[PDB]
DNA sequence: GGGTATTCGCCGTAGCCCAACCATATGG
DNA sequence: CCATATGGTTGGGCTACGGCGAATACCC
């Protein structure tokens, strides 16, 4: 959205933004053909 | 290297040299005579090259 | 052609040794015990 | 090294231990014989091309050694030097550009001690020196005189 | 629900009104949806603003243009002594040579096909003059394209000067040419009154008809423009042409220039057409200062020059805080022209001292006291405008110095090339070799040439 | 994190999914690692 | 000043932007 | 009727820990 804080210019404007992979069925990702796998990271919680 | 050689033997810094060597200070090599402004000129000693 | 080995001389590696070393313009005095420079090619690439 | 020696006797063991250090250079300068004068450079070598070998692979690309490339800014150094100096420059060009060819004295000979490592444009990994060429794990020493691959050799399980 | 004529968007399409939220405010807009959902709302109170509404072909044509010689201009033994008499003035042997050469390749049937790098000196359209007189010793006539109006001025101005009671009818037709005279000239060398025919991009556009098409004298064809060399070549059903493009296309056709096409360029520049102290550099305005203080110890001109967008008189009323003495302009263009000339005449009064030009373009003149030039975008350009700066800065036995100013050093390509314009001295050929290089880098097949050759031969 | 993902076998697989870690950019070193980060806490009893 | 740890530091560990040129639009 | 302003066409060019050390103040 277009919102020109003066002008009141109002564009609501779509844009393409990326191509962005997909969890396949399984739950995998096909990457430049290859598979890939993403193991899961622990750490710390924040806090006190 | 720690020391430089040139830090060693005519007793400077790596500032002193990059002054002289990269051309940011003179050095006197002769007295000629001259004064350092009040204080005499002695070899071995900086200068800023407008005030040379 | 069906014989032992030649034994190899002074080290090339050592002579690429030499060879960066007067690349940094130092002298090495290589020598024998008597204060010959041998020079390792006797003069294949020495003027 | 007269003085040098009465600072040795002069009580500060400071200045005793400077000194001391300088006593030791300018010892080992004269029992070495060596003249302190040829600090400063003029002769600057030339490295044999077996040595610096820029070979080229199968797509057009090479053996690309970095000093090699060190080299042409070093003669593009020289040469503007030497028609800058043919053409009676005004000084601050003069001294600008002597700066420089020191700065590329001091590149080739080790990139990044002074400054910035000034890499190949469009690379941010530096220009390998003769230093790494010499220091370092893949440095002359440990790489081509420690560890290697070896000819007439096997390997299998047991 | 309404179509819009829109100003200043395009095509706007009325779509009902939208009371849509301001943080706090719900002003009126209106639906707008444009070229390629342009969903512009506008506020309604902008209602003024809103109305309610390849080349194989070309390639295989030379080929067979190759293929077929065509005419000779033999060698007429009046007609060019006729013109060679007229010239009260030496040639360069080296040119004459070329000269003598290029008439022997119009002695011959074949398409002639010349480059010569011939600049300045003893007039440059000598050549051009003497092998039209034998175009239009045959009576054909001689085209002439130009880079520019103010060249094709200059030089049919030249051939006017060498045809004065000579009757080879010269004739320009450009932007400038009246248009009544445009079409009695596109008649007149389409009727064969006209032998010579002089100007730009109109002569391309402007429909033109060829008694005899014996000439076509092309020039520094780079900025000419490759598809105008197309357009050229669509001008080209197989005629006899003049290239003294000194200045090259390049590398899309140069290194194909060698081979076939005749690389008779000149050589020896003269001794006295000495160069300009070059100092490639960094910027400092103290450096800037030296060079003003030499300028006004010889009480020259100035040349500056700014191509980025960035305020020109900003950054001049900069240089005036620098230096309140001398007297600047603005030469940038987009400017009614009387500004220009006015600003020509007041650097002849020469009370404005430097000459903030922004174009070689704007730099077509050499001024004689011009005898320093300060450049600092020179790795955003190109070498033919570089060495024609520096031949415009300087007249001759006066030492002008070149300065150029470079902080960054991180355009390597730019950089080794800015040295190897600097190394130069004078032109010794490194108009050619330097012209080598810069091509060599800028683009980086006989198999096919000769292959679909053959095929031409065979149509 | 981005991980070649492996199929010597579906329990290959499966386990290279649940499989989980301590390291990643945010997580730890080898160089300072001491044991905190190698024993087994008592609260890892029927969760790790 | 001669000597004391000290305390923390350092080293090591892929975008326009104009330049000519051309036709297109317009008020005295 | 001409002019000056519009814009269109290429052209051409480029963008956080550890060991030692080093000031760091400090005892008589």
């Amino acid at each position: 959205q277009l919102i020109h804080k003066d002008t009141g210019l109002i564009k609501e404007d779509e844009v393409f933004l990326g191509h962005i992979p997909l969890m396949t069925e399984d739950g995998s990702f096909i990457i430049n053909g290859a598979d890939r796998v993403i193991v899961s990271q622990i750490h710390r919680s924040p806090g006190v | 290297d720690v020391p430089s050689k040139i830090g060693t033997l005519l007793d400077l810094s790596a500032t002193e040299l990059e002054q002289v060597l990269y051309f940011s200070k003179y050095i006197v090599l002769d007295p000629k005579g001259a004064i350092l402004n009040g204080v005499p000129v002695e070899k071995r000693q900086l200068l800023t090259d407008e005030e040379y | 052609k069906g014989e032992d080995v030649p034994e190899p001389s002074v080290p090339e590696s050592f002579r690429v040794l030499v060879k960066e070393l007067q690349a940094l313009a130092l002298d090495v005095q290589t020598l024998d015990e008597k204060d010959n420079p041998v020079d390792i090619f006797e003069g294949l690439a020495s003027k | 090294e007269k003085e040098l020696l009465e600072e040795m006797k002069h009580p500060s063991r400071a200045r005793r231990a400077k000194a001391r250090k300088r006593l030791e250079v300018v010892r080992a300068f004269l029992d070495s014989g060596n003249r302190p004068e040829w600090m400063i450079l003029e002769a600057v070598p030339v490295l044999p091309p077996d040595l610096r070998p820029m070979v080229q692979v199968d797509g057009g690309r090479f053996a690309t050694s970095d000093l090699n490339d060190l080299y042409r800014r070093l003669i593009n150094r020289n040469n503007r030097l030497k028609k800058l100096l043919a053409q009676g420059a005004p000084e601050i060009i003069i001294r600008n550009e002597k700066r420089m060819l020191q700065e590329a004295v001091d590149a080739l000979l080790d990139n990044g001690r002074r400054g910035a490592p000034v890499t190949n444009p469009g690379s941010d990994r530096p220009l390998r020196s003769l230093t790494d060429i010499l220091s370092g794990k893949q440095g002359r020493f440990r790489q081509n005189l420690l560890g290697k691959r070896v000819d007439y050799s096997g390997r299998s399980v047991i | 629900g309404d179509y819009l004529i829109h100003p200043e968007h395009g095509v706007g399409q009325y779509l009902g009104l939208e009371t849509r939220e301001v943080l706090g405010v719900k002003r009126d807009y209106l639906v707008l949806r444009y070229k390629g959902e342009g969903k512009l709302y506008l506020p309604v109170e902008q209602l003024p603003l809103l109305k309610r509404h390849l080349a194989g072909r070309l390639l295989v044509l030379q080929a067979k243009r190759k293929a077929t010689p065509g005419r000779a201009f033999p060698p007429l033994p009046e007609w060019d002594p006729l013109v060679e008499k007229g010239f009260p003035y030496e040639l360069t042997p080296d040119q004459k040579r070329a000269l003598e050469e290029v008439l022997r390749d119009l002695e011959s049937p074949h398409p002639m096909d010349r480059l010569v790098s011939g600049d300045v000196g003893f007039g440059k359209t000598e050549v051009a003059l003497r092998a039209a007189h034998r175009v239009v010793g045959h009576g054909a006539q001689v085209a002439f394209l130009v880079p520019t109006t103010l060249l094709a001025e200059q030089h049919g101005k030249t051939f006017r000067e060498r045809f004065q009671g000579l009757p080879v009818r010269v004739a320009v037709l450009s932007r400038f040419t009246p248009p009544k005279e445009e079409e009695a000239i596109l008649k007149g060398l389409a009727e064969g009154t006209v032998d010579i025919v002089i100007g730009t991009h109109r002569l391309l556009q402007e429909d033109v008809r060829f008694r005899d098409l014996g000439l076509l004298i092309v020039d520094e064809e780079h900025r000419f423009g490759v598809a105008q060399k197309e357009r050229i070549r669509e001008l080209k059903a197989e005629v006899d042409t003049l290239y003294l493009s000194a200045t090259p296309i390049p590398r899309t056709l140069y290194s194909a220039l060698v081979g076939l096409k005749d690389l008779s360029s000149i050589q020896t520049p003269p001794p006295g057409r000495k160069p300009i102290k070059t100092f490639l550099a960094p910027f400092d305005p103290l450096l800037v200062r030296e060079a003003i203080l030499f300028e006004l110890e010889r009480g020259g001109k100035v040349f500056y020059v700014h191509d980025r967008v960035a305020s020109i008189e900003a950054r001049r009323r900069f240089l005036e805080s620098l230096v309140p003495e001398a007297r600047i302009g603005v030469v940038h263009g987009q400017m009614p022209e009387s500004l220009i000339e006015e600003t020509m005449l007041l650097f002849a009064e020469g009370a404005y001292d430097v000459l903030l030009a922004t174009t070689i373009i704007e730099a077509g003149l050499d001024v004689p006291e011009a005898n320093t030039i300060l450049i600092e975008r020179a790795d955003r350009l190109g070498l033919a405008t570089l060495y024609q700066l520096r031949g415009r800065v300087g007249r001759r036995e006066e030492e002008a110095y070149a300065y150029l100013f470079h902080p960054p050093r991180l355009t390597e390509a730019a950089e080794k090339r800015l040295a190897a314009i600097a190394d130069l001295s004078d032109l010794g050929s490194g108009h050619l070799l330097a012209e080598r290089d810069m091509e060599i880098r800028g683009v980086g097949s006989l198999e096919v040439y000769t292959e679909l050759l053959e095929e031409a031969i065979r149509k | 994190l981005s991980q070649f993902k492996d199929e010597t076998n579906p329990l290959s697989s499966l386990r290279h999914k649940r499989r989980i870690s301590a390291l990643g950019p945010g997580g730890l070193t080898r160089e300072r690692a001491g044991f905190d980060v190698r024993d087994v806490h008592r609260t890892h009893y029927g969760r790790i």
